[PDB]
């Protein structure tokens, strides 16, 4: 498997590379190999801290690093064929950076935010400044420490430098703000305990869970405006799904109460309910994978209250003023385009020429994960205003879920001056609904 | 003596074996073409009186290649010496302007294709030059110029195959000079450039390239386009389970012997066995040719010589239901690349300028966000596509509508209405009724004003009137009882002109079979061309039966259903090619057989065989699928073909009632005769019921309020009612035959048929339910009906037979209380 | 070692495995006094058994089985040791974990100590609490101490628990007991040592990593 921590993969990378290849002059090659190796290690650990490290869990295997080594070899060999030294400025930094960001480590990258964050790291590392003795590979920890790039010119020094790395590694080496472990190990430790601790009626079960659901989910009541049509469609879907699921659950209750009715579909539904798994028949709006029936019922209660409020307000048109919950809707991209169309009609611009501005349409419920501020100066959301207008900032995603699986809503926020914008991509910032 | 080009751009040899001949001819022609195009390269202002002649003198691939070579030479020379770069930009801009003005006027055949090709090529060249100029480059050999597809020519090169060379980022290829044909040129977008970069890397590394991502984003198209850009003939194979380890080995043997480019559509259903064996084979050949670069290879336990020009390419669509994972030892042998969003705005801009629209930039910048808005807005149906395929189809529709309007009339033609007319042609049909109010309104907010009203082929309308009256079907013209259905028929006629491949979709009882039948017959009448159809049920036979099978021990491919129908078609011994020939599929969807068609419902309409035999669809052929719903279809299936949504309201209740009455009146049960006479009489009796609300529609709609043991569908129970009323007529016929001197008169037949029809509705509708539900339908029938009914206060209406005298009789008259034999108390029967 | 099968489907081991392990740790012991030989082999059996077991195990449990070897280096502390398996200012989770840890007498005073030790409050926010643990709990040995530190980190900062467990393995078997894994597996040496003929060499790979590329290099290495 890929190893744990940066040091392990760095040592394995040096082991894999034959000494007869890396040793050949110009000496610059050796340093660049180390640089490449270091970068690979960060990637090889960022995957372990998804989704913050990478929104999509791409694989970066042996062949990627092998093609990387071939690319570096080709570039340096053709740069100064026959010489014994290349100046720091004469390395084709931009060329290798492009071949890195687009093909080798970007070939499997699809979401442009990840492709943006690969280019950010490549700009951070592959530069002339790498050959400066004061160059820092990254920040070591929050306590005012930095990993100083080794000043040697041989693997016989770089390998030793890698061995002498500190034991107390944290994700801050990777640019993440040392929080994945706070869940990851926090699970594994408990799992560890369980492992050594492992080394040394259907109807009643369903009825206990289904008795109180009717007291949880309330009951819903049902011209050419771009806003009033979409919300009518959405509340129609809400009422349909509400009646379907509630009828199914009540029929399961009657089965448990003893009024026969044990049909095939009801039998399967009971078998799924007792296990606590979400019935696949009800997956009419995207949810986190493996979500439980209890979480589903809570989300359904909240959605029912949301749609009840929406119907009561719309009946009273006024959908520019009535609040919304992005992500709380079933197809929020439809709502976003509905706002686009409403602004286009209300003042008679064309839709293609519009673009969004945001600040703190009134939409609530969002939360900025990986940053915080109160003046549109993001630093490394009780109410939000959105507007559409014709024609030191960071382009962020906004995902419906808490697993960063579905890009739904792109935003451009303004960062505070003292923060490098690059740090906003290494920190894996985004907004969740 | 020459080459008979399919398109018409013929080729004549310089010395009138074959492969060398065509290569030499194309190479010498290319040398002459570049020697001629350097004039326009250096010309300050280009006169069309020489430019169009130069275009006409040579072929599409040749003229594009010559323009590319000259532009690359000019840019490299300008960088070697921002004055000269601005001069090259001005030259290419002038060429683009004269070409874009030339395309406005009509042109002979085989030329406008070349003009479109050169429009695409020149806008690509201008884009590269402008990007280079803005990010100013002073060094000739900087990477930002080295990384683009550069072309070099040296006439000093004695042998006539190697003068042209292509150079890319750390790469040097030689153009194939194999005859590629016209086809079409793809717009150069950033992701196509990324594909070229990585594919070139892999080819220099003796590997293969593996584009992947959502289906329908130019993976196979990018592969084949780059193959054309290197002069290498591209073979696309329709991979699926039918391909065993020996078949793929034979394919690799052929590839290595000929040195062609092996394009593969979907490495996701070869099964792990024939996937791992292929992994072994590709690793073997890759290592062999790596040794060659610094040879014979053991293909299927046979040493075969292998050319350096061969290559492997693996398209895939990971993430979909009908797909399988891969071994890692295979995946390490292919340089992967993810494609998810080809830049549509630039594509639309270049295509519209290729057609020559006045405001092509504005049309593209409007049409692309229109697609995005509509995709984000409309309901999440199971067959809505708005991806790249829909954009290409609507753009080609816009081009054809421009041509039609020009022929109707020239330089002041409105073009927004053309776009609206194309969108309504190809995008409106797939919509559900609830999605009509949104989409049109969206078109109001992307194209304000420019209101459009559809034409009409009234000749087809009258022919449809004639056949629809012939087949005892009701006919309308847009708003009458027969309006919606015939309107959908004209919609299908419009769609079959574009999408060679189509899906009629909707719930059962919509009229899809009737729709395409009436359209085939009407087109046959209108154009006087035999409209021939072949109906196939996919699941009713095995997939192997559907497509056929290869014996494992010799070359004998037993044809299946679809393959045999095709082989008969392209054989055309009976002049089948001179007939409107349709293959109609009727069943349900399963990827296991659907995605084997993915290479014949797509721009490159062609499927392959395990033997390597290739079958293309002739132009007249159309493929059509009649389907209920699309619950189990990948995005590829939806994107491959156009849609027609036959909602449940395409046939009103009165429509089927009138069809039943017409069939009753016209054709007899045995084929005014006696049977016909009683049929017409009975139709007269029940005429106030088989129409509008009446009683039959009321009962039919009431039937869906009651519980059933199976799914109540309107058309099932209504066919039941029709059949048992046919039996009512047969009963009257038997009664008349029973009295050869006292035939039934109107005063008896009226009572008989009225009571029979009431009983028929009441039973046929509630034909499968519990006793209480049948009683409930009886109560409904009592409430609505006008016929007299039994006066028993508590006997259900279902408990009465209709006497041949036309009088109700309780069933208790037919249940004798008998005493069976003691010999046979409970014996069988 | 045979009880490992409860955790995974790959954790299948034979008696020949242990026979080979003991045969090599005996004949190939790094040493000539009898007591010296016995002490050295007592350490070497643990070391070689851990190495051989965990070179064919996934990383998430490389600590796990290792610590169970430290279960059988114990004088004995079972009564308080088996608590953290029984049960599974401050936060709710920390509060309940601490109250459950208070069942044992040794930490019975924590209810007062955490109230008095403000430096403990600061240590709760330490970046590396395992490296510096306060002792809020009548002799005490290094191993008993390390067990107490494991229990404390479980109660308070379980996020770093896996780290502190390593130190416990160091407290009994050595700091270098685990350091043999953070390196590339020298396939030539292990193949020449442990793999006799008739022993099939299984290379199992987590998805996304191919093992074959290693062995081919070995085939290139040995010129075989
Ligand atoms: N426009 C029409 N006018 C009158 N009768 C019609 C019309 N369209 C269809 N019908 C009748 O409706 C019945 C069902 O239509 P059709 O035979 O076309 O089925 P279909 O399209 O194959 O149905 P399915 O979707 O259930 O597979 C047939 O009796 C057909 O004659
Ligand atoms: N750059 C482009 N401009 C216009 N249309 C394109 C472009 N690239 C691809 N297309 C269209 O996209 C479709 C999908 O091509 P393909 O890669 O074969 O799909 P798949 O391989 O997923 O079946 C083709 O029909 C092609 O016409």
């Amino acid at each position: 498997e890929p190893p744990p921590g940066v040091k392990a993969n760095m040592l394995r990378t040096f082991s894999s590379i034959p000494v007869s290849r890396i040793c050949k002059s110009p000496n610059e090659r050796a340093r660049l190999y180390f640089l490449l190796a270091w970068f690979h290690a960060i990637i090889q650990e960022r995957l372990r801290y998804a989704p913050l490290g990478w929104s999509k869990k791409y694989e970066f295997g042996e062949s990627d690093l092998r093609s990387a080594c071939d690319t570096v070899d080709t570039w340096l060999d053709d740069t100064a064929k026959g010489r014994q030294n290349i100046s720091p400025d004469k390395i084709p930094w931009s060329a290798l950076k492009t071949l890195m960001a687009q093909s080798i480590y970007g070939g499997r990258v699809d979401n442009e935010f990840d492709q943006r964050l690969l280019n950010t790291f490549l700009e951070r590392l592959f530069t002339t400044r790498s050959f400066d003795s004061e160059f820092k590979l990254a920040c070591k920890v929050d306590g005012h420490k930095d990993i100083q790039m080794p000043d040697g010119i041989r693997r016989e020094e770089f390998v030793q430098w890698v061995e002498l790395l500190p034991d107390t590694q944290t994700p801050s080496w990777l640019g993440l703000p040392n929080n994945a472990e706070r869940v990851l190990l926090t699970t594994q430790g408990v799992d560890m305990i369980s492992k050594m601790l492992k080394m040394q009626t259907l109807h009643t079960t369903a009825s206990n869970w289904l008795h109180l659901i009717p007291q949880t989910l309330s009951h819903l009541k049902r011209i050419k405006d771009p806003l009033f049509r979409f919300f009518e469609r959405e509340v129609k879907m809400g009422a349909k799904l509400l009646q379907d699921v509630r009828q199914d659950l009540a029929d399961v209750v009657q089965v448990c109460e003893g009024k026969k009715k044990q049909t095939n579909y009801l039998r399967t539904l009971i078998n799924e309910l007792v296990k606590g798994i979400l019935p696949r028949s009800w997956s009419h709006y995207t949810v986190p994978a493996g979500m439980t029936v209890i979480q589903w019922v809570s989300d359904f209660s909240e959605r029912i209250k949301q749609l009840q409020n929406i119907s009561l307000a719309a009946a009273s048109k006024e959908l520019k003023n009535i609040h919304v919950c992005l992500g709380g809707l079933f197809v929020p991209e439809a709502y976003i385009t509905a706002t686009r169309q409403y602004v286009a009609q209300a003042n008679s611009w064309s839709l293609e020429e519009l673009c969004l501005e945001v600040n703190v349409f009134g939409v609530t419920g969002l939360k900025l994960q990986g940053a915080t501020c109160n003046n549109n100066k993001l630093s490394l959301l009780p109410l939000t205003q959105l507007r559409w207008v014709k024609q030191s900032v960071v382009t962020l995603p906004v995902y419906l879920n808490f697993t960063r699986a579905d890009l739904i809503f792109t935003v451009d926020f303004e960062i505070a001056t003292k923060e490098d914008p690059r740090s906003f991509y290494e920190r894996g910032v985004a907004v969740l609904c | 003596l020459g080459i008979s080009s399919r398109e018409g751009e013929e080729v004549m040899f310089k010395t009138p074996l074959v492969e060398k001949e065509m290569r030499v001819t194309l190479a010498k022609l290319l040398a002459e073409s570049v020697t001629e195009v350097e004039i326009f390269g250096k010309a300050t202002s280009i006169d069309p009186n020489t430019y169009i002649t130069w275009i006409d003198k040579y072929q599409a691939q040749l003229v594009v290649l010559s323009a590319q070579i000259a532009w690359s030479e000019n840019v490299e020379t300008a960088l070697s010496s921002a004055a000269p770069l601005h001069s090259v930009l001005s030259n290419v801009e002038v060429t683009l302007n004269v070409l874009a003005d030339s395309v406005l006027m009509e042109q002979p055949p085989l030329r406008r294709r070349k003009l479109e090709h050169l429009i695409t090529e020149l806008v690509h060249q201008r884009d590269v030059t402008r990007s280079l100029i803005k990010s100013k480059i002073d060094n000739a050999k900087s990477f930002e110029w080295l990384s683009q597809m550069r072309f070099y020519f040296d006439p000093k090169q004695t042998d006539v195959l190697q003068q042209l060379s292509i150079q890319m980022a750390n790469a040097k290829f030689n153009y194939g000079f194999e005859y590629l044909g016209v086809q079409d040129k793809l717009v150069q977008t950033p992701l196509t450039d990324r594909c070229y970069l990585t594919m070139t890397q892999a080819l220099e590394a003796r590997l293969g390239g593996s584009p992947f991502g959502p289906a329908g984003t130019g993976k196979t198209e990018s592969v084949k386009a780059l193959g054309h850009q290197l002069g290498r003939f591209v073979l696309v194979f329709n991979c699926d389970e039918t391909f065993d380890f020996q078949a793929m080995g034979r394919i690799f043997v052929g590839l290595c012997q000929v040195g062609a480019w092996g394009c593969f559509d979907e490495f996701n259903r070869l099964e792990e066995r024939m996937l791992s064996a292929v992994s072994q084979q590709v690793q073997c050949i890759q290592e062999a040719l790596r040794e060659h670069s610094n040879i014979t290879c053991e293909l299927l336990n046979k040493q075969v010589k292998v050319s350096p020009d061969m290559a492997i390419f693996i398209t895939m669509n990971p993430g979909y239901a009908g797909r399988s994972n891969l071994p890692d030892n295979l995946k390490k042998l292919f340089r992967s690349l993810a494609m998810t969003k080809p830049d549509r705005q630039l594509i639309a801009q270049v295509m519209l300028y290729s057609q020559g629209f006045r405001t092509a930039e504005v049309l593209a910048n409007k049409i692309v966000p229109f697609f995005k808005l509509c995709d984000e807005q409309l309901s999440s149906q199971s067959h809505y596509d708005f991806g790249l395929r829909a954009l290409k189809s609507v753009l080609v529709s816009a081009g054809n509508v421009k041509r039609e309007r020009i022929q109707k009339i020239a330089e002041n033609l409105p073009e927004q209405e053309i776009l609206i007319q194309s969108v309504c042609e190809t995008m409106v049909p797939k919509l559900v009724a609830e999605d009509i109010p949104l989409l049109f309104s969206l078109l109001s907010d992307v194209f304000p004003g420019v209101q459009y009203h559809r034409g009409e082929m009234t000749a087809l309308r009258e022919e449809l009137k004639k056949v629809c009256q012939e087949m005892y079907l009701t006919y309308g013209d847009g708003e009458e009882v027969g309006g919606m259905w015939v309107e959908k028929v004209l919609q299908l006629y419009q769609i079959t002109q574009i999408n060679h491949g189509l899906m009629m979709v909707g719930p059962s009882g919509s009229g899809k079979s009737m729709a395409w039948r009436v359209l085939l017959k009407a087109l046959e009448r209108l154009e006087g061309v035999e409209g021939v159809a072949h109906i196939i049920d996919p699941k009713a036979i095995s997939k192997d039966h559907l497509y056929g099978t290869l014996d494992p021990n010799t070359r004998e491919w037993t044809d299946g259903l679809f393959t045999h129908v095709l082989r008969k078609i392209i054989d055309s011994v009976r002049g089948e090619l001179q007939k409107r020939q349709w293959i109609v599929f009727d069943g349900d969807v399963d990827p296991e057989w659907v995605e084997n068609l993915n290479s014949v419902l797509d721009d490159n309409k062609l499927l392959t065989l395990p033997n390597g035999e290739r079958l293309s669809l002739p132009p007249n052929v159309r493929i059509m699928f009649e389907v209920q719903d699309l619950k189990y279809a990948t995005l590829a299936t939806v994107s491959r073909c156009g849609m027609v949504w036959f909602s449940e309201d395409v046939l009103s209740t009165d429509m089927i009632f009138n069809n039943f009455l017409a069939r009753l009146r016209s054709i007899p049960l045995d084929e005014a005769s006696p049977m016909l006479q009683i049929q017409r009489d009975a139709a007269t009796i029940m005429q106030p019921y088989f129409t509008s609300n009446g009683l039959v529609t009321k009962a039919l709609e009431h039937a869906f309020q009651l519980e059933h043991i199976m799914d109540l569908t309107r058309l099932r129970c209504l066919g039941s009612l029709f059949s048992m009323l046919h039996q009512a007529c047969r009963n009257v016929a038997q009664y008349n035959a029973n009295h050869p001197d006292f035939p039934m008169q109107i005063e008896q037949l009226e009572r008989y048929i009225q009571r029979y029809l009431v009983y028929a509705i009441l039973w046929s509708l509630s034909g499968d339910s519990r006793l209480k539900m049948r009683a409930e339908l009886g109560e409904y029938i009592r409430r609505i009906t006008t016929v007299p009914l039994p006066t028993a206060p508590n006997i259900p209406i279902i408990d009465y037979e209709v006497s041949i005298s036309g009088e109700w009789s309780p069933w208790q008259a037919k249940v004798p209380q008998i005493e069976v034999e003691t010999h046979k108390v409970a014996a069988p029967d | 070692m045979e009880s490992l099968k409860q955790i995974h489907f790959l954790y299948q081991y034979s008696l020949q495995f242990f026979l080979d392990i003991y045969h090599n740790v005996l004949y190939e012991n790094p040493n000539t006094d009898h007591t010296q030989r016995l002490s050295i082999i007592t350490k070497d059996l643990f070391q070689v058994a851990f190495n051989r077991v965990a070179r064919g195990m996934l990383h998430q449990d490389h600590i796990t089985f290792a610590m169970l070897l430290a279960r059988i280096k114990l004088p004995t502390y079972d009564a308080e040791f088996q608590h953290f398996l029984r049960g599974n200012g401050l936060t709710v989770e920390q509060a309940e974990a601490v109250v459950r840890l208070s069942c044992l007498p040794a930490f019975k005073d924590l209810i007062a100590k955490v109230q008095a030790d403000e430096q403990f409050g600061i240590w709760l926010d330490s970046s590396s609490p395992e490296q510096t643990v306060p002792y809020l709990w009548t002799p005490a040995t290094p191993i008993g101490q390390a067990i107490h530190r494991l229990l404390l980190i479980q109660a308070f900062r379980p996020d770093r628990l896996l780290a502190m467990a390593h130190m416990f393995v160091s407290t009994n078997l050595g700091e270098s007991f685990m350091s043999i894994m953070e390196q590339p597996l020298d396939l030539t040496h292990i193949v020449g040592t442990e793999v006799k003929p008739n022993t099939p060499v299984l290379m199992c790979s987590v998805p996304g990593y191919d093992a074959s590329g290693h062995v081919e290099d070995l085939a290139a290495e040995q010129n075989t």
